[PDB]
């Protein structure tokens, strides 16, 4: 499994021989923009399983 | 020319090994396809 990892989650930055399927999280940095045209980045964390 | 596949084999009388030839670039794709992961990525 060629998987994604990194800060803003660049692709193909990790290789896995097994699939992690337990309750865990991975964090991402998301740049968005409001209706006032003010740009502001975020830091999130996605609890998954 | 045929393909004998399976058990161990001794070429009898009137048999010789036939080479199979491939188009250009197929041979470079046969061996890369064992794990072409990152190539498939980008």
């Amino acid at each position: 499994l060629s998987l994604s990892a990194g800060r803003p989650k660049r692709p193909h930055a990790r290789r896995a021989l097994c699939l992690l399927l337990g309750p865990d999280f991975f964090t991402d940095v998301i740049t968005i923009e409001t209706a006032d045209h003010a740009r502001l980045q975020l830091q999130l964390a996605y609890n998954w399983h | 020319v045929r393909a004998v596949i399976g058990s161990t084999y001794m070429l009898t009388q009137d048999e010789v090994l036939w080479e199979k030839e491939l188009p250009p670039g197929v041979e470079e794709l046969l061996n890369k396809g064992q794990d072409p992961l990152a190539d498939r990525g980008e």
